[PDB]
């Protein structure tokens, strides 16, 4: 799932 | 089909990040194909020049692609790279999402060494996970490359190697999959992070998932809260249960490292050469998708 494999931040 | 530089031509996307888009190209002078990454130079945030710089500065490790050129032509800032070959994710889903214990200790072996790497560069790469390690090809298809310096950050000044500070009550960066405990808490990331998650890496190639993939949430900040739970709730013993006790000695060394502690990356490679060695398995780089017929 995107939410948990999607990375976040910069 | 658009002219870059003086000799790159443009061909279709093979991948998208976080910003821009990395293209098939060739580098018409010397007859070879290369990935060329475009990054719309209208964006009010420009990213790419920093990305370079970064792959710049890593230049000359083993495992980390080569920049052939850095420019800005027509709408875009321009990044062309070795071309490398699928992901650890790809090669797991076209393996049936099974690796052999061989096959997860010869990428672990690579993959410890990349991130010891990036590290004597003063870099932490805080986004470990398999989307981005690419084999090569051709000559270079035994090697894992890593990409996507996207989060990548100082962890200690490059002159007097002084570590950055420890800082809390951060928002997590990274992929929560695979993020350390330390992360999910907001505890500033430094090298024994990225070690942790590639212990994570090495368990989800085990298991062909990890016991916090999944979990319900209304929001992704609650998703990340419910896998901090997940992960702080199920021991190392037990995420490792019916897997070499290395994979456990791993995670555990990972987790007692001090923030500022820098890793003993050999013990690490030994304790994983020293279980390759006891099953008789020859670093010979077959992996399991060389035998795909
Ligand atoms: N040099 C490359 N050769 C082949 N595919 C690549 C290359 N670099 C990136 N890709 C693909 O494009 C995707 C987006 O890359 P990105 O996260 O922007 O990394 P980077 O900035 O290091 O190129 C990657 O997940 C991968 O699938
Ligand atoms: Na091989």
């Amino acid at each position: 799932s995107s939410a948990s494999t999607v990375s976040v931040g910069s | 089909e658009l002219r870059v530089g003086n000799r790159y031509r443009l061909g279709r996307k093979i991948g998208s990040g976080s910003f821009g888009d990395i293209y098939l190209g060739t580098d018409i002078a010397a007859g070879e194909e290369v990935a060329i990454k475009l990054e719309c130079v209208k964006t009010k945030h420009p990213q790419l020049h920093i990305e370079s710089k970064i792959y710049k500065m890593m230049q000359g490790g083993v495992g980390i692609p080569t920049i052939r050129w850095c420019g800005a032509e027509g709408d875009y800032n321009v990044m062309v790279m070795e071309l490398l070959g699928p992901s650890l994710e790809d090669l797991f889903n076209f393996c049936s999402r099974k690796f052999s214990l061989k096959t997860v200790l010869l990428l672990a072996d690579q993959m410890i060494s990349r991130i010891e790497y990036i590290h004597s560069k003063n870099f932490i790469h805080r986004d470990v996970k398999p989307d981005n390690f690419l084999m090569g090809l051709g000559k270079k298809g035994n090697l894992v490359y890593i990409i996507d310096f996207g989060l990548a950050k100082k962890y200690r000044d490059a002159r007097t190697h002084q570590h950055i500070p420890y800082r809390e009550n951060k928002n997590l960066t990274g992929t929560a999959r695979y993020a350390s405990i330390n992360t999910h808490l907001g505890i500033e990331q430094s090298r024994r992070d990225d070690l942790e998650s590639l212990g994570y890496v090495l368990m989800y190639f085990n298991l062909g998932s990890l016991p916090w993939q999944g979990l319900k949430a209304a929001t992704k900040r609650q998703k990340y809260e419910r896998i901090s739970e997940k992960k702080m709730s199920t021991p190392i013993e037990v995420l490792c249960k019916g897997y070499p006790s290395e994979f456990a000695t791993y995670l555990n060394f990972c987790r007692s490292l001090r923030f500022d502690d820098k890793p003993d990356y050999s013990y690490l490679r030994q304790l994983f050469r020293n279980l390759f060695h006891r099953q008789g398995f020859s670093y010979d780089y077959v992996f399991d998708w060389n035998m795909l017929k």
